[PDB]
């Protein structure tokens, strides 16, 4: 019943983007893009070997195709710092602006650190990191929405689920997209627990290094592990 | 950790540290001294407000308070991650101590924040911070003045010590300075490059010292700058590495520093920088053991 998740899993973690481009798919869909991004979500069984949001603006309403799954998947898995580097390092005055010849020397120097209809908006002309940045941050907040907008909306109520999300790998949808903001910077949300170190003894913390409703969900499973899973998370 | 090497002050078994002890503790690994340890008298307590008195707020701190002054084994951890961990790990604490509004600590606060990192009397930091009996909070923003000044004083005495009391440290100077905790496999090809091959002399000056030592203490984001190119096997040269010196740091950076880099960690690259090779010094660097 559950080999084909474990499975799916396993071409979702160890296998070339190719396939999971195969598999999870002809470009894929929203719905279809985030199930490869998801772990712990089955393909129906009519899946399998070739068997207003962000994504508008790739295509023309859904169209997610092998360039734009590689170059798409590349924004979401890359952190704020670890791309204006790349943009300063090649733009020719290094403020962080770049134009086609540069911002395709750009994805091949960022890709490389693992093992098409959009060259039209980006761009020509030359683009700054300011606005990339925004790029990034709207197809995470509508692939998150996405993602968390059918687990069961009923509008979030789930409870005993939303901790899947958390445990995706390894009240409201606000609350939520904020559990994520606060999530994610996370670094410093481990030095000041390890401060605070050597449940309300965070609940400041999601206010002054984050900056109590969804703070009853966490402390009922397991902190200082919680980090752990939650950083390698993303 | 063994700071005993330097104190020469003791009370009940305690052991305090005079600033100038302190200094000795960094721009010295050992001295012919046996630090004659004396038991802490009723005028060094008061010598420590007497100096802190007549001391100035600057770069000089350290060095106008001499012998007047007491530091805490506690805080001599506190001072060496001061110069030793990067500028980017300290403003965690103060907000997380000071929720109550903006980022003030009170002075039974800095004990916490001592106990946290790198883990009787009233010494000359505590004094200076929250005032001659505690009256006073600590600012986030003096103490980031602090910290910096602290930084630009171990640079000017490095800086004087290495030029050997002239106005401009050499070249082959600053080639002295930059290896001067490095002892590993290549000790001998840095050395080799020094005075093989390296365009002795050329003046370069106190302020473009303090330029390296600024990169070298912003040096984070130059990592992964040059993380990049390891990875995705592609090169480091000089346009390379003067642009990376530019976003890690947003500095230019003198011909004759950048000239000594290259000169000595172009080891075998024909103009290519082993950069590895010399983030792998630059970071024997920051912790001086």
């Amino acid at each position: 019943d559950r080999k084909v998740m474990e499975y799916e899993n396993r071409i979702r973690a160890y296998s070339t983007p190719d396939k999971i481009f195969r598999y999870f798919a002809v470009f894929m869909t929203p719905e279809d893009f985030v199930r490869s991004i998801t772990p712990n979500e089955k393909q129906p069984e009519h899946l399998g070997l070739d068997q207003g949001s962000i994504f508008y603006t790739l295509g023309e309403c859904g169209l997610i195709s092998f360039s734009d799954y590689i170059f798409l998947t590349t924004v979401l898995s890359t952190p704020q710092r670890n791309f204006e580097i790349a943009f300063k390092m090649f733009d020719l005055n290094g403020d962080g602006e770049v134009d086609m010849e540069e911002f395709e020397q750009v994805q091949s120097i960022i890709r490389s650190q693992t093992s098409s209809a959009l060259t039209t908006y980006f761009f020509k002309g030359k683009l700054t990191i300011k606005n990339f940045l925004e790029f990034q941050r709207k197809l995470q907040h509508d692939v998150l929405k996405l993602e968390f907008e059918r687990h069961d909306p009923v509008g979030r109520i789930t409870e005993r689920q939303f901790g899947g999300m958390l445990l995706a790998y390894s009240l409201t949808f606000q609350e939520v997209e904020n559990f994520f903001t606060f999530l994610k910077n996370i670094n410093d949300v481990d030095t000041a627990l390890s401060f605070y170190h050597m449940k309300v003894t965070m609940q400041q913390v999601a206010r002054t290094v984050a900056k109590d409703h969804v703070c009853d969900v966490v402390f009922a499973l397991f902190n200082k592990e919680f980090v752990s899973i939650m950083k390698q998370r993303l | 950790q063994r700071f005993m090497q330097f104190s020469s002050l003791e009370h009940e078994g305690e052991y305090y540290m005079t600033p100038r002890d302190f200094l000795f503790s960094v721009m010295f690994e050992q001295m012919e001294r046996k630090t004659s340890v004396k038991k802490l008298t009723k005028k060094d307590i008061e010598d420590t407000l007497s100096g802190i008195q007549t001391a100035g707020c600057g770069s000089t701190f350290f060095r106008d308070l001499g012998d007047k002054g007491l530091i805490s084994y506690t805080e001599y951890l506190f001072l060496l991650t001061i110069l030793t961990k990067p500028h980017s790990g300290f403003h965690v604490a103060f907000k997380m101590l000071d929720t109550d509004g903006n980022e003030m600590i009170e002075k039974r606060e800095f004990f916490k924040l001592q106990k946290i990192i790198s883990k009787e009397i009233n010494t000359t930091l505590q004094m200076r911070f929250f005032g001659k009996r505690g009256q006073r909070k600590l600012h986030y923003k003096e103490f980031r003045r602090f910290m910096e000044n602290l930084q630009t004083e171990i640079q000017e005495m490095e800086f004087l010590q290495f030029s050997k009391g002239l106005s401009f440290m050499r070249k082959e100077d600053f080639a002295e300075w930059l290896l001067f905790f490095t002892n590993t496999e290549n000790k001998d090809i840095y050395w080799k490059n020094v005075r093989e091959k390296l365009s002795a002399g050329e003046s370069i000056s106190l302020d473009e010292f303090k330029s390296f030592c600024h990169f070298t203490t912003h040096l984070e984001d130059f990592a992964i700058a040059m993380q990049m190119f390891s990875l995705a096997h592609r090169p480091v040269r000089l346009a390379e590495f003067k642009r990376a010196v530019k976003v890690a740091t947003g500095q230019e950076l003198s011909n004759n520093i950048l000239d000594t880099v290259f000169k000595i960690f172009d080891l075998d690259g024909d103009e290519c920088l082993s950069h590895e090779e010399f983030l792998g010094v630059l970071k024997n660097r920051m912790h001086r053991g």
